[PDB]
């Protein structure tokens, strides 16, 4: 299962 | 080597039409398990492995929801990027992302890592460590600040720690039948006489499962490698690969020459002759 | 910018008159704009294509494949247009 939290660019 | 379940984005901007076009895959190992495109009509997350079309709605609900999220927010990554470069609204871009965890011998992470890439190029890492970032020039450096103000080395640290290795472990048990299970390659040797050039010797290995394979060709107790013409590992499409290693030897010597084949499903190295 | 290799083999070894696959392996490619043709005599035929994954150096690649029985007459080959390439990359099929 993936992440679902922030990656901000 | 340790298993391994891993997360490849794709987005590439689209200005013909002002937007944006998103994947993802799954991978445990060299096993492709799910895929999403943000083109696909009412898109959804679907399964590209029987063991795990077994998973409820609970399941595909958060998937497809990630990556809906993730195809709405990576459209303006791009835009924020583009920005970054100074660059023309004509030009298509790419900005790559990947993730994963390997499984340690106790059963607890032992290399998580996390990437990104813009055109082609290494934009941003997570550091060994996983509490800090490395960025390769200035518009990475503006990025790299968002997400320490943001915290988000320690959410992917938390992350990789534990639901990736967790989820690792029950996606092996789903699939242990075909993803615990080493096939080993099927080996034979082919011979193609020539005019008046030599004679080539081709040492197949076809349905193998795990990808990592060692192919060489020996003369008398000697290794020949040097002049050995060696195809990149090729997936079959069924779910095994497939690999030849082929040189070129004088007439009537073929006999003299045996083919080395190193595979983790085999019981003892093997060798081959035509 | 990277220019993509290609390979083109069948599943399993051919025998003529047996129903087999068709693959062409189009590798270490960037960007990922690509037109990849499985060509019977000169004509695309109707070839599947895989999900766009990448390597760890980012470099794409894809598998486009389609059904096929070998026999002596029929010619078959892998045409790719890339922006790394200055005219098509053609690759003819062998038993190799």
């Amino acid at each position: 299962t993936m992440y679902s939290l922030g990656y901000i660019f | 080597g340790p298993h391994s379940l891993s997360y490849f984005y794709t987005a590439v901007s689209r200005p013909d039409r002002g937007d944006s076009r998103f994947f993802i895959v799954g991978y445990v190992d060299d096993t492709q398990f799910v895929r999403f495109d943000s083109d696909a009509p009412n898109a959804k997350m679907e399964p590209r492995a029987q063991w795990i079309q077994q998973e409820g709605q609970e399941y595909w609900d958060r998937e497809t929801q990630i990556s809906k999220d993730n195809a709405q927010i990576n459209r303006v990554n791009l835009n924020t990027l583009r920005g970054y470069y100074n660059q023309s609204e004509a030009g298509s871009h790419t900005l790559q992302r990947m993730y994963g965890c390997y499984l340690g011998p106790d059963g607890l992470l032992l290399r998580g890592y996390d990437q990104d890439a813009y055109d082609g190029a290494d934009y941003i890492a997570l550091n060994e460590d996983l509490r800090s970032w490395t960025a390769a020039d200035m518009a990475a450096q503006i990025s790299k600040r968002k997400r320490e103000a943001a915290d988000e080395a320690e959410r992917m640290r938390s992350y990789l720690q534990g639901r990736c290795v967790e989820w690792l472990q029950k996606y092996l048990e789903m699939g242990k039948d075909t993803l615990q299970r080493a096939e080993p390659p099927k080996t034979h040797v082919t011979r193609h006489p020539s005019s008046d050039l030599g004679v080539t010797l081709r040492c197949w290995a076809l349905g193998f499962y795990p990808k990592e394979i060692s192919l060489s060709w020996q003369r008398e107790g000697q290794d020949q490698s040097q002049d050995m013409e060696l195809v990149e590992t090729r997936p079959s499409g069924d779910g095994t690969f497939q690999k030849w290693a082929a040189l070129v030897v004088p007439p009537g010597e073929e006999q003299s020459y045996t083919c080395h084949v190193q595979h983790e499903g085999l019981q003892e190295p093997l060798t081959l002759r035509w | 910018a990277r220019p993509p290799k290609v390979q083109v083999y069948s599943r399993h070894p051919a025998e003529n008159g047996k129903p087999n696959y068709l693959n062409c392996y189009v590798s270490g490619f960037h960007p990922p704009q690509i037109e990849i043709d499985l060509l019977k005599n000169g004509e695309k035929m109707n070839a599947e294509q895989s999900d766009l994954s990448f390597s760890k150096d980012w470099s794409f690649y894809l598998l486009v494949h389609t059904e096929f029985t070998p026999n002596a007459v029929d010619q078959y080959s892998c045409r790719v247009k890339h922006v790394t390439l200055d005219k098509p990359k053609i690759v003819k099929w062998d038993r190799d």
